[PDB]
C-alpha cells in the first residue's frame, strides 16, 4: 500500500486512485447537467441556498467560452473556474491563428488533454471538478463531459454531481421518448425539471435554478444565459411536473 | 510531491559525520589495493586489479593507473566509472593552467582543484558523491616530487607513503614499518610490491593482477618521464624482486 | 567554379571544374567541388568554399544518423530540405551555391540550392561564375531522357565552356554519375589543359642559401 | 510539470553497495545470453532473437547494432534502453568526433563515451540506470581489433572473450577453454555458435540467431562491420 | 517499498510501475486485432456503448495520425488521446523537416523512445496504453508495428492485443501456420476486413452486429476508417457464405 | 512574376508564369509559382523564393497538423495562417501571397496577402512586378460566374499581357483549377499565348 | 585596419621526397613599425607542424588552443595525432567562429607516422582547406610567394635541395614585402629528424 | 520600426448636440496605386461606439480584432455585459491608447491615427484621437491626416468652441461631415467617392450607414 498518496502512481490494479479520490469530489459537488437539442444544446445547475443572505441571481456557476460555448461544473467550483480560464486561453489562440471560431470537439480535446496532463505528474493534484459543456459549430451541436481523469464523451444527454443517478434516469426517458429529437426550448424546460427531480438528493437546503442555452434558431449560435420570462416558464413547468 | 523519495545526500548525522561520504569510504575499502611511495629520485605507483579472468585483455586494460598530465599520474581506488569523470575534469584544468600561465600546473593546484569539486557534491546539489580515492603521484619544479591522495569528502593530504582501496591498515603498518626518508625508486618499487604480496586477498601476487608505474627524473637532460609498465615489464620486476 | 548537372534517362550527372581561387590568385589547380551526402546523393559547390563544405557535411552527417535509424536510404528532398532549412535561417550569410543529384526509391532528382534558401527542382541547372557559360551549352543542346554516354558528354561540354570563357573556373573536369545501379565518381573525367612545361631549371645548388645556425632533433 | 527530481535516486547504503546498479546487474542477468570472442584477424559477437511471439517479425529486432562502419555493438538486459544507447552511441561518434576530427572514432574511445552516458545516469537527479551490459566490438587503424564490455555502473573492461546475461557463467567457463591467441574469424565464429547452442532452449539456426562480425574491409576504406545473413549463419551449423 | 511507486529498479531487476501500466492496458475492456492483406493492413477493434446518453460517433479508440498512418489504442482513452496527439505532432514535424510522409515504423520506434523515457525518468509516469501502428508503407507495404508502455517495439505480420489476446493471437497462428505466408492473400480490402472479423468471431466466440466493431483500413497513400453501414455491408456478406 | 486567382461558376483557377530572374539573368525559366498547400487550397507566390517557399512549406505543415485533429480546413482558415506568418515578421519577408481554395459549402475563394501582412478577399486577385500592367485589362473584362473555358481564356489573355509587357515574367502559362471534380493542371505554351 | 596585415608575415611549406619544409620569416610589426625580430610563426604538436600568419594575437591564441586540444587527443588516444586529423582539427576550430573569425592563414605541415607520406595544407580564415600536394603559402606575401613557388618548385625533392628551394622562395618573396622579413626559420621535416635552420637576410 | 504599405486616409469626425458622426472613404491605396475599392475603416464596438482607424490596413486589420477580442473578454463572467457592465467609449480609447503608446515605446509602433468616437452611458459625447506615438487630443471636431488641414477648417466654422454643440443638430452635423468628404474628394490624390459614415446618437443609438457617394460635384469650369 502507499499507492494512493500520490498522484500518478499505478497501484498494482493499474488504477491511479488519486483520479478516483478526486471524482469524490465530483459526486460531493452539487447536480449539473447538459441537454443536447435540436440545433443546440442547454446547461443547467443545482446552486444550494446555504443561507438567506447569498443575493439571488448573482453567484452565478455556469461560464462562457469564447462567445459560442457553454462550460458548467460540479464539484470543487475554484477549479472548474482554472479550467475554464485555461478554455479560453486555448479558444482565443485558436481563433488567432486559424480565425474561425474553436470547434466544439476541437474544444473538448484541448480540455481533456490539459486535465490529463494533471495526472501525469505527482507535483499536480487532479482536477476536482467533472465538466459539461458544448455547444454549436459549423458542424452543428455538440454536448460533451469531462472527467478528472482526462476522459471525456458525447453525449445525448450528461450529469454529474450529487443528483447524476436520478438526473441520468431522467435523461434516459428523453432519449428514448424522442428519438426524433427535442427542441430547444422543450429541453430548456426538461432541464429544469430534471434538476428540480435530481435535488430530492439534496432537500435538506433550498436551491436556485440557473439555466443557459445555445440554439441556431434560439440564439444565433451564441451563448446566453436563459432569463426573466422564460426561465420562470421553466421554472413553473418544473414546479408542476414534481406536484 | 517528490520530496518523499530524497535520500538527502549532503546532511550530517547527528554525530556530526557526512552519511554519505562515509559510506562511499566503506564503497571504498572494498576496492583493489593501491599505494603509492615517494622516493627522493622518483615516486613509484603500484595497484592490484579485482576479479580478474584468464580471458581478460590486460594489455589494452587501465583501471587503476591513469595519466592527467607529462608530470602527473592517479591511482584509483573505487568507481573506475566515476573516476574517469574526474580525470577529464582533471586533465582540462591542467591545459587551462597551461595555456593561461603558459607554465605547466603545479601538482597541489591540480589536486586541490578536484578535491574542491569532490566537496562540492558533500555540501549542495543533492547528488551522490564520488566513490573514489585517488592517489596522485606527480612532479613540479616547486616541491618536486609529492605524493597526494583524496577521497570522496574532498579532503585532501600529502605523504611520502600511502595506501588506498582495501586493507589500507594492514598496508599502511607494513609501509611505516620499512620506509625511509634517504630511500631510492628501486627500493620503493620492491617496498610497494612487498606489500601489495602481504595485503592481498588473493592467493598470490601475479602480473596479470596488478598495474604498475613510475615518475622518475632520471631521465637525459633532466626531465620528467612518466611509465606506465606493460604487462611483460610487471613480470620482469615481480621476478626481479623475488615474488615469482 | 563552374558546376553543373543533368537528369537523363537512367539518372543523374553532376559536374564541376576544379579551380579553388584567393582574389585573382590560384590555390588549389585540382581540388574537389563534388561532395558526398550519401551514397545516393552528391553536391557540387560553389560560392563561399568553407560554407559549401561545411554545410554538405554537416547535412550528410545528419542524413547517416537519419539513415541509420530508418534503416532505408536518404531521399534527396530530405537532403534538399535540410540544406534549405539551414541556409534559409542565416538568411544568406552562409555563401553555399549548391548543385544537389541523387537518385532515390522515387527516382532520380535534381536541385539547385541558392545561400538564401531557395530552391529550384529542374531536369538541368548551373552555378557558380560560369554558371551562363555552362547554361549556353545547355540551352544549346539538353533535351531530356539522353542516354548516359551522351549526358556525361553534355555536361562535360558545359563545365568546359565554363573552363575557357569564365576566369574563375578552370582546371580538370569532374564527372559524378548516379543511377539506380550504380555510382561513378569520374575524379578526373577530362585534363582539357596540358600544365605548362617549363624550360629551365631554377632550383638552386646545395649550399647557396646563406646559414646563420642549425639544430637538429630526432623523434 | 516541475522535474522535481534533482536528487539521485542511486545512493550508497551503509554496507558501500550502490543498490541500483546492483539491481540493474539483476536486471542484466535476467536477459538473454550474448557473448563476443576476439580473433587475430577479427572479431564476432553474437547473440539469441528471443522472439516475444511467432507472429512478430524478429528481423525488425535488432538485437545486434552497427554503431560506426567499423564498431559493433549487442547487448544483454532491457531492449528499449539498449536502442537508446545505440541512437546516442551512433550521435556521439559524430558530434564530439567525426565533425570535429573528419574520421571515426576508435573501439576505446566510443567505448569510453558509451560508458560516460551509463555512468551519468548512475548519479544524475532523477534517473535509474540503464538495465544493460554491452558488448563493443571494433577495429581503428592505431588499435586494432578490440572487444570491451560495458556495465550498467559505467565501468568497462576489454576482454579477449566473455559472455553476459542468462547462461554467462556456464557460457565463459566453455570459452576460457576454447580460446588461444592464435585463433582465426571462422573459428571464433564456430566457437560463438557452440557457445550459443547451450544456453538455447528451442530452436537454433540462422532465424533464431543473430551474429555479427567486426572484420575485413568489404567494397576512402570499405566498413569491417559486417551482420551475418541467415543462409551465412546455417551454412556454418552444418559443419558444427 | 518505494521501488513500486516510481519507475526505479526493484530488488529483482524489475519495474512495477512498468508492470501495473501494461494491466491498465486492459482497464477498456476492448479486444483488437490487426492483419495485413497485399495492398492493404486492416485493423478492427470492438466498440463497446455501455451507456446509452453516450453519443456513440463519439466512442472510438482509432485514430488517423496522418493519411498514410492509422493507430488503434488498447487503453484507457486520456492516455489514448495523449498518445495520439504526440504522434500526429511528430508525423507533421517529419513531414517538415525531412520532406517526406513518416513512415510507420520510425513513428513506431519514435514513440517507442519517449515511452522509453517515462521508464527511466521518475517525474514521468509511464502510459497506460498499447500502441498498434498500421500503414501501407511505400518501402516496405503492408506494415503493423505495435508500442507499449515498457517502451518496446515490433513489426508484427498480424497482431492482436486486449484481455482476450491470446485467444486472438492463436487462432491468428494457426492461420498462417496453414497458409504459410505472411499476409492474408487477398485483392480487396473488403474481403481483408471480412477475413479480419470472421477470425475475431471464431477467436472470441461472439457475433457481431454493425455498432460492436470498429474498422480502420490502411491502403497506399490514405488510412480511413469505415462507417457503421460499411461494417454492415461486411457482415452482410460474411453471413452469406 | 505575373500571378493570379480567379473565381467562377463551378469554383477558381489559379494562374502563373514561370520565369524566375536574377537581375537580368533567368535563373529558371521553368518555375512552378502554383504551390500546393492542402489537397484543395492552393497559392500563388510572388516576392523573394526563399521566403515564399518558407512560408509555403509552414503552411503545408500547419495545415497538415489541422486536418490531423480537426478535419479539413477552409480557405479562410489557410488564408489566416499565411497571413499570420507575413504580418507577425513583415520586418523580415518579401513575400506577396494569393491564397486560393475549394470547399463545397463555401466554393471557390481568393484571398490576397500583399507587402503589409493585410488579409482581402476578393472575386478575383492579380499580383506581382507584371501585374501592374494588366490592371486596366482585368478590370475591363472580368465578370462574375464565368464558365471554366471564360475564365481559362480570362487568365490566359491576362497574363499574356502581364508576360508581353513586364521582363521579370515569362516563359509558360501554368493554371490549376479547383472544383469540386478535382485538381485540374493546365500549361500554356509561347507559341500558343504570344499570337492572342 | 585590415587585420591580416597590422603585423605582417609569412608562411610557406612544401612536400619533397620522403620529406616536408615549413618555413616562416620572424618580423613582428604595428604596420610601419617593426617590433620584433624573434616572432616565429611555426609550432608543432609532436610530429605535426603548424604555421600561422596574419594578427599576431590570434596567432598566439591559435597556437595555445591547438596545443591544448592536441594534448587532449594524446591522453584520451594514447598516440600523437596526425597531420591529416590535425587538418580537419584546425578546419573545425575556425569554422566555428564563422562570424567572428581568428584573422590568420594557418599551414600544417608534418609526415604520417605511419603510412610514412608527406603531407601538407593550408586553410583561409573560416577553416575552407587548401590540399595541395606541391606547397602552400599564406601571409602579407602570399602572392609573391605563389610566384617563387610556381617557377622555382618541382616534385620529389632531397632534403637539402628542397631547404634551397623552400629558403629562396621565402628569401627573395620576403624581400619584395615591406611588412615581411626581418630573419627566417626553415625547418626540414623528416620521419624521424627534424633540422631547423635560421636564415642570414636584409635586415630592412 | 516598419514603413506603412496598404494605407487608408482621412477620418473625419464632429460632435453634435445629442451625440457624435464619424466618417471615412473605402479606400485602401497601396503608394500611388488606388488598390483596395472596398476596405471598411469605422468598426463598430457594441452599440455605443465606434472607432475610425487611418494609416496601415494591416495593422487596422490587427487593432479590428483586439476590439473584436475585448467584446469576447469583457462578456466573460459578465452578467450586465449588455447593460451596466458594457463597453464604454472612454474604456475601448484608453486601451487603444494604452496599446500605441506601448508599441511606439518599443520602437515597434502601429502605423495609425485612431479616432474613437461613442456615446457614454451618461449620454456624454466621446469623441478622441490616438495615433502611433501615443499621442492623445479631444475636440469638437477631429480629423487624421488629410482632414486635419481641408476638413476641420469647414467642421469647425460649424462648431467652433464647446458651447457650439448643443445649438447643432444631426442634419446640420451630417451635412457638414458629408460636404466635408466631397471637399476631400476633390483635392486628396489617396481618397476615394464611397465612403461610410456612422452617427451615435444618445436616443436614436448606432445608426451604420454604408456605400454613401460623393455627389453634387462641380467640374463646369474646367471646360473654359
Ligand atoms: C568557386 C566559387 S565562385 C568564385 O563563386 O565561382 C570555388 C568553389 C569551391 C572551391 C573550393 C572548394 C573546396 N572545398 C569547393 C568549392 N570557390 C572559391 O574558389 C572560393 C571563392 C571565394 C569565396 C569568392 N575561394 C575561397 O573560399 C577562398 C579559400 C580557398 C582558396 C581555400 N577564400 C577566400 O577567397 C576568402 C577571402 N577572404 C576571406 C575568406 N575567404
Ligand atoms: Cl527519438
Ligand atoms: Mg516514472
Ligand atoms: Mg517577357
Ligand atoms: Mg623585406
Ligand atoms: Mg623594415
Amino acid at each position: 500500500t502507499g499507492y494512493d498518496l500520490s498522484n500518478s502512481v499505478f497501484s498494482p490494479d493499474g488504477r491511479n486512485f488519486q483520479v478516483e479520490y478526486a471524482v469524490k469530489a465530483v459526486e460531493n459537488g452539487t447536480t449539473s447537467i447538459g441537454i443536447k437539442c435540436n440545433d443546440g444544446v442547454v446547461f443547467a445547475v443545482e446552486k444550494l441556498i446555504t443561507s438567506k443572505l447569498l443575493v439571488p441571481q448573482k453567484n452565478v456557476k455556469i461560464q462562457v467560452v469564447d462567445r459560442h460555448i457553454g462550460c458548467v461544473y460540479s464539484g470543487l467550483i475554484p477549479d472548474g473556474r482554472h479550467l475554464v480560464n485555461r478554455g479560453r486561453e486555448e479558444a482565443a489562440s485558436f481563433k488567432k491563428l486559424y480565425k474561425t471560431p474553436i470547434p466544439i470537439p476541437a474544444f473538448a480535446d484541448r480540455l481533456g488533454q490539459y486535465v490529463q496532463a494533471h495526472t501525469l505528474y505527482n507535483s499536480v493534484r487532479p482536477f476536482g471538478v467533472s465538466t459539461i459543456f458544448g455547444g454549436v459549430d459549423k458542424n452543428g451541436a455538440h454536448l460533451y463531459m469531462l472527467e478528472p481523469s482526462g476522459s471525456y464523451w458525447g453525449y445525448k444527454g450528461a450529469a454529474t454531481g450529487k443528483g447524476r443517478q436520478s438526473a441520468k434516469a431522467e435523461l434516459e426517458k428523453l432519449v428514448d421518448h424522442h428519438p426524433e429529437g427535442l427542441s430547444a426550448r422543450e429541453a430548456v424546460k426538461q432541464a429544469a425539471k430534471i434538476i428540480y427531480l435530481a435535488h430530492e438528493d439534496n432537500k435538506e437546503k433550498d436551491f436556485e435554478l440557473e439555466i443557459s442555452w445555445c440554439s441556431l434558431s434560439e440564439t444565433n449560435g451564441l451563448h446566453k444565459f436563459v432569463k426573466g420570462d422564460l426561465l420562470q416558464e421553466a421554472i413553473d413547468f418544473a414546479q408542476k411536473e414534481i406536484n | 510531491g517528490s520530496r518523499r523519495y530524497d535520500s538527502r545526500t549532503t546532511i550530517f548525522s547527528p554525530e556530526g559525520r557526512l552519511y554519505q561520504v562515509e559510506y562511499a569510504l566503506e564503497s571504498i575499502s572494498h576496492a583493489g589495493t593501491a599505494i603509492g611511495i615517494m622516493a627522493s629520485d622518483g615516486i613509484v605507483l603500484a595497484a592490484e586489479r579485482k576479479v580478474t579472468s584468464t580471458l581478460l585483455e590486460q594489455d589494452t586494460s587501465t583501471e587503476k593507473l591513469y595519466k592527467l598530465n607529462d608530470k602527473i599520474a592517479v591511482a584509483v581506488a573505487g568507481l573506475t566509472a566515476d573516476a574517469e569523470i574526474l580525470i577529464n575534469t582533471a586533465r582540462i584544468h591542467a591545459q587551462n593552467y597551461l595555456k593561461t600561465y603558459n607554465e605547466d600546473i603545479p601538482v597541489e593546484i591540480l589536486v586541490r582543484r578536484l578535491s574542491d569539486i569532490k566537496q562540492g557534491y558533500t555540501q549542495h546539489g543533492g547528488l551522490r558523491p564520488f566513490g573514489v580515492s585517488f592517489i596522485y603521484a606527480g612532479y613540479d619544479d616547486r616541491y618536486g616530487y609529492q605524493l597526494y591522495t583524496s577521497n570522496p569528502s574532498g579532503n585532501y593530504t600529502g605523504w611520502k607513503a600511502i595506501s588506498v582501496g582495501a586493507n589500507t591498515s594492514a598496508a599502511q603498518t607494513l609501509l611505516q614499518m620499512d620506509y625511509k626518508d634517504d630511500m631510492k625508486v628501486d627500493d620503493a618499487i620492491e617496498l610497494a610490491l612487498k606489500t601489495l604480496s602481504k595485503t592481498t586477498d588473493s592467493s598470490a601476487l601475479t602480473y596479470d593482477r596488478l598495474e604498475f608505474a613510475t615518475i622518475r627524473k632520471g631521465a637525459n637532460d633532466g626531465e620528467v618521464y612518466q611509465k606506465i609498465f606493460k604487462p611483460q615489464e610487471i613480470k620482469d620486476i615481480l621476478v626481479k624482486t623475488g615474488i615469482t | 567554379t563552374t558546376i553543373a548537372g543533368v537528369v537523363y534517362k537512367d539518372g543523374i550527372v553532376l559536374g564541376a571544374d576544379t579551380r579553388a581561387t584567393e582574389g585573382m590568385v590560384v590555390a588549389d589547380k585540382n581540388c574537389s567541388k563534388i561532395h558526398f551526402i550519401s551514397p545516393n546523393i552528391y553536391c557540387c559547390g560553389a560560392g563561399t568554399a568553407a560554407d559549401t563544405d561545411m554545410t554538405t557535411q554537416l547535412i550528410s552527417s545528419n542524413l547517416e544518423l537519419h539513415s541509420l535509424s530508418t534503416g532505408r536510404l536518404p531521399r534527396v528532398v530530405t537532403a534538399n530540405r535540410m540544406l534549405k532549412q539551414m541556409l534559409f535561417r542565416y538568411q544568406g550569410y552562409i555563401g553555399a551555391a549548391l548543385v544537389l543529384g541523387g537518385v532515390d526509391v522515387t527516382g532520380p532528382h535534381l536541385y539547385s540550392i541558392y545561400p538564401h534558401g531557395s530552391t529550384d527542382k529542374l531536369p538541368y541547372v548551373t552555378m557558380g561564375s560560369g554558371s551562363l557559360a555552362a547554361m549556353a551549352v545547355f540551352e544549346d543542346k539538353f533535351r531530356p531522357d539522353m542516354e548516359e554516354e551522351e549526358a556525361k558528354n553534355l555536361v562535360s561540354e558545359a563545365i568546359a565552356a565554363g573552363i575557357f570563357n569564365d576566369l574563375g573556373s578552370g582546371g580538370n573536369i569532374d564527372l559524378c554519375v548516379i543511377s539506380k545501379n550504380k555510382l561513378d565518381f569520374l575524379r578526373p573525367y577530362t585534363v582539357p589543359n596540358k600544365k605548362g612545361t617549363r624550360l629551365g631549371r631554377y632550383r638552386c645548388e646545395k649550399g647557396t642559401t646563406a646559414v646563420l645556425t642549425e639544430k637538429i632533433t630526432p623523434l | 510539470m516541475t522535474d522535481r527530481y534533482s536528487f539521485s535516486l542511486t545512493t550508497f547504503s551503509p554496507s558501500g553497495k550502490l543498490g541500483q546498479i546492483d539491481y540493474a546487474l539483476t536486471a542484466v542477468k535476467q536477459g538473454v545470453t550474448s557473448l563476443g570472442i576476439k580473433a587475430t584477424n577479427g572479431v564476432v559477437i553474437a547473440t539469441e532473437k528471443k522472439s516475444s511471439s511467432p507472429l512478430a517479425m524478429s528481423e525488425t529486432l535488432s538485437k545486434v547494432s552497427l554503431l560506426t562502419p567499423d564498431i559493433g555493438a549487442v547487448y544483454s538486459g532491457m531492449g528499449p534502453d539498449y536502442r537508446v544507447l545505440v541512437d546516442k552511441s551512433r550521435k556521439v561518434a559524430h558530434t564530439s568526433y567525426k565533425r570535429i576530427y573528419g574520421e571515426y572514432p576508435p573501439t576505446k574511445l566510443l567505448v569510453s563515451e558509451v560508458a560516460k552516458i551509463m555512468q551519468e545516469a548512475t548519479q544524475s537527479g532523477g534517473v535509474r540506470p540503464f538495465g544493460v551490459s554491452l558488448l563493443i566490438a571494433g577495429h581503428d587503424e592505431f588499435n586494432g581489433f578490440s572487444l570491451y564490455q560495458v556495465d550498467p555502473s559505467g565501468s568497462y573492461f576489454p576482454w579477449k572473450a566473455t559472455a553476459i546475461g542468462k547462461g554467462s557463467v556456464a557460457a565463459k567457463t566453455f570459452l576460457e577453454k576454447r580460446w588461444n591467441d592464435e585463433l582465426e574469424l571462422e573459428d571464433a565464429i564456430h566457437i560463438a555458435l557452440l557457445t550459443l547452442k547451450e544456453s538455447v532452449e528451442g530452436e537454433f539456426n540462422g532465424d533464431t540467431i543473430e551474429l555479427a562480425i567486426i572484420g575485413d574491409e568489404n567494397p576512402d576504406k570499405g566498413p569491417r562491420f559486417r551482420k551475418l545473413t541467415s543462409q551465412e549463419i546455417n551454412d556454418r551449423l552444418e559443419a558444427l | 517499498g518505494y521501488d513500486r511507486h516510481i519507475t526505479i529498479f526493484s530488488p529483482e531487476g524489475r519495474l512495477y510501475q512498468v508492470e501495473y501500466a501494461f494491466k491498465a492496458t486492459n482497464q477498456t475492456n476492448i479486444n483488437s486485432l490487426a492483419v495485413r492483406g497485399k495492398d492493404c493492413t486492416v485493423v478492427i477493434s470492438q466498440k463497446k456503448v455501455p451507456d446509452k446518453l453516450l453519443d456513440p460517433t463519439t466512442v472510438s479508440y482509432i485514430f488517423c495520425i496522418s493519411r498514410t498512418i492509422g493507430m488503434v489504442v488498447n487503453g484507457p482513452i486520456p492516455d489514448a488521446r495523449n498518445a495520439a496527439l504526440r504522434a500526429k505532432a511528430e508525423a507533421a514535424e517529419f513531414r517538415y523537416k525531412y520532406g517526406y510522409d513518416m513512415p510507420c515504423d520510425v513513428l513506431a520506434k519514435r514513440m517507442a523512445n519517449l515511452s522509453q523515457i517515462y521508464t527511466q525518468r521518475a517525474y514521468m509516469r509511464p502510459l497506460g496504453v498499447i500502441l498498434t501502428f498500421v500503414s501501407v508503407d511505400e518501402e516496405l507495404g503492408p506494415s503493423i508495428y505495435k508500442t507499449d508502455p515498457a517502451g518496446y517495439y515490433v513489426g508484427y505480420k498480424a497482431t492482436a492485443t486486449g484481455p482476450k489476446q491470446q485467444e486472438i493471437t492463436t487462432n491468428l497462428e494457426n492461420h498462417f501456420k496453414k497458409s504459410k505466408i505472411d499476409h492474408i492473400n487477398e485483392e480487396s480490402w473488403e474481403k481483408v476486413v471480412e477475413f479480419a472479423i470472421t477470425h475475431m468471431i471464431d477467436a472470441l466466440g461472439t457475433e457481431f452486429s454493425k455498432n460492436d466493431l470498429e474498422v480502420g483500413v490502411a491502403t497506399k497513400d490514405k488510412f480511413f476508417t469505415l462507417s457503421a453501414e460499411n461494417i454492415e455491408e461486411r457482415l452482410v456478406a460474411i453471413a452469406e457464405q | 512574376t505575373s500571378i493570379m486567382a480567379v473565381t467562377f461558376k463551378d469554383g477558381v483557377i489559379l494562374g502563373a508564369d514561370s520565369r524566375t530572374t536574377t537581375g537580368a539573368y533567368i535563373a529558371n525559366r521553368v518555375t512552378d509559382k502554383l504551390t500546393r498547400v492542402h489537397d484543395k487550397i492552393w497559392c500563388c507566390r510572388s516576392g523573394s523564393a526563399a521566403d515564399t517557399q518558407a512560408i509555403a512549406d509552414i503552411v503545408q505543415y500547419h495545415l497538415e497538423l489541422y486536418t490531423s485533429q480537426y478535419g479539413t480546413p477552409s480557405t479562410e482558415t489557410a488564408a489566416s495562417v499565411f497571413k499570420e506568418l507575413c504580418y507577425e515578421n513583415k520586418d523580415n519577408l518579401t513575400a506577396g501571397i494569393i491564397v486560393a481554395g475549394y470547399d463545397d459549402k463555401n466554393k471557390g475563394e481568393v484571398y490576397t496577402i500583399p507587402l503589409g501582412g493585410s488579409v482581402h478577399k476578393l472575386p478575383y486577385a492579380i499580383a506581382g512586378s507584371g501585374s501592374t500592367f494588366i490592371y486596366g485589362y482585368c478590370d475591363k473584362n472580368f465578370r462574375e460566374n464565368m464558365s471554366k473555358e471564360e475564365t481559362v481564356d480570362f487568365i490566359k489573355h491576362s497574363l499574356s499581357q502581364a508576360i508581353k509587357w513586364d521582363g521579370s515574367s515569362g516563359g509558360v502559362i501554368r493554371m490549376v483549377v479547383l472544383t469540386a471534380a478535382g485538381v485540374e493542371r493546365l500549361i500554356f505554351y509561347p507559341d500558343e499565348y504570344e499570337q492572342l | 585596419s585590415d587585420p591580416s596585415s597590422i603585423n605582417g608575415g609569412i608562411v610557406v611549406a612544401m612536400t619533397g621526397k620522403d620529406c616536408v619544409a615549413i618555413a616562416c620569416d620572424l618580423r613582428l610589426g604595428s604596420q610601419s613599425l617593426g617590433v620584433s625580430n624573434k616572432f616565429e610563426k611555426i609550432f608543432h604538436y609532436g610530429h605535426v607542424f603548424l604555421g600561422i600568419t596574419g594578427l599576431a594575437t590570434d596567432v598566439t591564441t591559435l597556437n595555445e588552443m591547438f596545443r591544448y586540444k592536441t594534448n587532449l587527443y594524446k591522453l584520451k588516444e594514447e598516440r600523437a595525432i596526425e597531420p591529416e586529423t590535425f587538418t580537419q582539427l584546425v578546419s573545425s576550430s575556425l569554422y566555428e567562429r564563422r562570424f567572428g573569425p581568428y584573422f590568420v592563414g594557418p599551414v600544417v605541415a608534418g609526415i604520417n607516422s605511419k603510412s610514412g607520406k608527406p603531407f601538407i595544407a593550408g586553410f583561409d580564415l573560416i577553416g575552407c582547406i587548401d590540399e595541395a600536394k606541391d606547397f602552400i603559402v599564406s601571409g602579407t606575401a602570399s602572392d609573391q610567394l605563389f610566384g617563387m613557388c610556381e617557377s622555382l618548385y618541382e616534385p620529389n625533392l632531397e632534403p637539402e635541395d628542397l631547404f634551397e628551394t623552400i629558403s629562396q622562395a621565402l628569401l627573395n618573396a620576403a624581400d619584395r614585402d615591406a611588412l615581411s622579413g626581418w630573419g627566417a626559420v626553415v625547418y626540414i621535416i623528416k620521419k624521424d629528424e627534424v633540422v631547423k635552420r635560421y636564415l642570414k637576410m636584409r635586415q630592412d | 520600426t516598419q514603413q506603412p504599405i496598404v494605407t487608408g486616409t482621412s477620418v473625419i469626425s464632429m460632435k453634435y448636440d445629442n451625440g457624435v458622426i464619424i466618417a471615412a472613404d473605402n479606400l485602401g491605396s497601396y503608394g500611388s496605386l488606388l488598390r483596395f475599392n472596398g476596405v471598411e475603416r469605422l468598426i463598430p464596438v457594441g452599440d455605443n461606439t465606434v472607432v475610425g482607424i487611418s494609416g496601415d490596413i494591416s495593422d487596422m486589420q490587427h487593432i479590428e480584432r483586439l476590439l473584436k477580442d475585448l467584446v469576447t473578454e469583457n462578456a466573460y463572467d459578465n452578467p450586465l455585459a449588455d447593460a451596466e457592465e458594457a463597453l464604454e467609449p472612454s474604456y475601448i480609447f484608453e486601451y487603444l491608447a494604452t496599446v500605441m503608446y506601448q508599441r511606439r515605446s518599443k520602437m515597434n509602433p502601429l502605423w495609425n491615427a485612431i479616432i474613437v468616437a461613442g456615446v457614454q452611458s451618461n449620454g456624454d459625447q466621446f469623441l478622441r484621437y490616438v495615433n502611433l506615438l501615443g499621442v492623445t487630443y479631444s475636440s469638437p471636431t477631429l480629423a487624421t491626416g488629410f482632414g486635419a488641414h481641408m476638413a476641420n477648417p469647414l467642421l469647425r466654422k460649424v462648431v467652433d468652441r464647446e458651447s457650439d454643440i448643443p445649438k447643432t443638430t444631426v442634419q446640420v452635423a451630417e451635412e457638414a461631415i458629408v460636404n466635408a468628404m466631397r471637399v476631400l474628394y476633390y483635392r486628396d490624390a489617396r481618397s476615394s467617392r464611397n465612403f461610410s459614415l456612422a452617427i451615435i446618437d444618445k436616443n436614436t443609438g448606432l445608426t451604420f450607414k454604408k456605400n454613401l457617394q460623393v455627389e453634387n460635384m462641380k467640374w463646369d469650369f474646367a471646360k473654359d
